[PDB]
């Protein structure tokens, strides 16, 4: 329970053991659960002294204490991480990665992870200082099980922030340098190492389809689908996001997902008690129904159409909106027989009930989907039959009411619907 | 009819 | 999730 005054006196004492004790006291201060005095320590000028202590190879305890203290300062706001980087901490922590003491190199891994996790700019600043080579070198073991559990989780967590934060995305030469280690961690049997690895994959799969292909060419889609069925929600969440990111690319990447068996887990994901899992699974479905007709057929053959109908009927509103997108994409690219099957599953009634929604976008998407279905009924000539189906579930009241409000495309499409199929 | 990203 | 403090 030292004061900041006493810590500064100790650090300025120019006695190596007094400095250690003061640094230990600073660690204990920045270690408490109640609000630490981070800005107080920053303002005192202690960060350059801590950074210089990182290089006292003779006194390993003061290396450890400074690393810990600096780690906790870097764990806070972006201004506080900035202060740590401004003290020269990045190259010194990279030098400490090679410490012969496991807890000190672990602390340097933690610190570099905190620094890189602040955003794009510090992430590439760490990469330019050459952290990636010794970071991966700490995993150059035949069997990852011989490593200490916390050591491995910290390395995985730091690797994931090195893959994190788009605009701009991580450099390609760095992603290729990390990816084989990332795959090896994705097969490792530790629930938290698996979570962080899937997070890293999900970070790498968010963006243009070149990056998606870069991840898929390493063959991780099977492992991602396997993890999709895990019992740990912290694992399933990032797996589902990486899967959802992968099915935003070419139809060939979507296929490579489907072939792995991903559609078989979706009956669970579309009935998951966690709203966010439902939303992510429905969004993934919508990007699959925007694919080729045989892919829509794969969705049908797994009986997922009744689950989409269920998600459109009773779900969180965001999930319903995602389901509406899925149905519009299905009706947009589906064979006439497939739209028949979608209507035979009961899609019309919840589709009408959501016209009374308070969201302009969802209404546009639903009305657009109705245009698709009517276009399919014209090809079959059964336009009046669908007309009366929309009659019996109270749809035509909602189209006539909607044919007149703020947005332009809404009244345009809905007036087109009235004047073409109800007269 | 296109795929929607995050 | 984006940063971590070591709380002893």
């Amino acid at each position: 329970n030292w004061s900041v005054e006493d810590i500064v006196k100790g650090i300025n004492s120019n006695n190596l053991e007094s400095q250690l004790q003061a640094t230990q006291a600073a660690r204990k201060l920045l270690s408490r659960e109640k609000q630490p005095p981070i800005d107080n320590i920053i303002r005192a000028g202690l960060i350059p002294k801590f950074v210089s202590f990182l290089g006292k190879t003779d006194c390993s305890p003061i290396q450890f204490e400074s690393a810990w203290a600096l780690t906790n300062i870097a764990s806070g706001t972006s201004e506080q991480t900035k202060a740590v980087v401004d003290g020269g901490a990045i190259p010194a922590f990279i030098s400490l990665l090679a410490s012969p003491h496991a807890h000190i190199s672990e602390q340097a891994v933690w610190a570099l992870g905190n620094i890189a996790g602040d955003g794009s700019a510090f992430r590439d600043l760490v990469i330019k200082h050459g952290a990636i080579d010794p970071l991966l070198a700490l995993l150059a073991v035949p069997d990852l099980s011989t490593l200490a559990c916390g050591y491995l989780r910290n390395l995985t967590w730091t690797l994931s922030n090195l893959c994190r934060n788009k605009n701009p995305a991580p450099p390609l030469d760095a992603v290729e340098q990390i990816l084989p280690t990332l795959v090896r961690l994705l097969h490792h049997n530790d629930p938290e190492v698996l979570a962080d690895s899937c997070w890293a994959i999900s970070y790498l799969t968010d963006g243009p389809n070149e990056r998606i292909e870069m991840v898929v060419k390493k063959g991780v889609v099977p492992q991602l689908v396997k993890l999709l069925g895990a019992t740990e929600l912290p694992i399933v969440t990032p797996a589902l996001r990486a899967i959802g990111n992968i099915v935003t690319g070419t139809d060939e990447q979507t296929q490579k997902v489907i072939d792995a068996g991903a559609l078989a887990v979706f009956p669970s994901l579309l009935t998951n008690p966690k709203t966010n899992i439902q939303k992510e699974a429905t969004w993934t479905m919508s990007n699959i129904t925007a694919g080729r007709q045989d892919q829509i057929q794969q969705v049908v053959n797994h009986g997922l159409v009744p689950f989409l109908v269920g998600v459109l009927s009773k779900a969180d509103f965001k999930t319903q909106k995602e389901a509406a997108w899925a149905i519009t994409n299905y009706t947009s690219g589906g064979t006439v027989e497939q739209i028949v099957y979608l209507v035979h599953c009961g899609i019309i009634e919840p589709l009408m009930n959501l016209l009374s929604a308070k969201d302009t976008k969802i209404i546009q998407v639903i009305l657009d989907a109705i245009s698709n279905i009517f276009q399919a009924a014209e090809k079959l000539g059964e336009t009046e039959k669908l007309s009366i189906m929309i009659e019996e579930c109270g749809g035509l009241d909602k189209i006539e009411a909607l044919q007149r409000h703020e947005n332009e495309s809404v009244y345009k499409a809905s007036l087109n619907l009235i004047e073409k199929y109800f007269s | 009819e296109e795929k929607r990203k995050r």
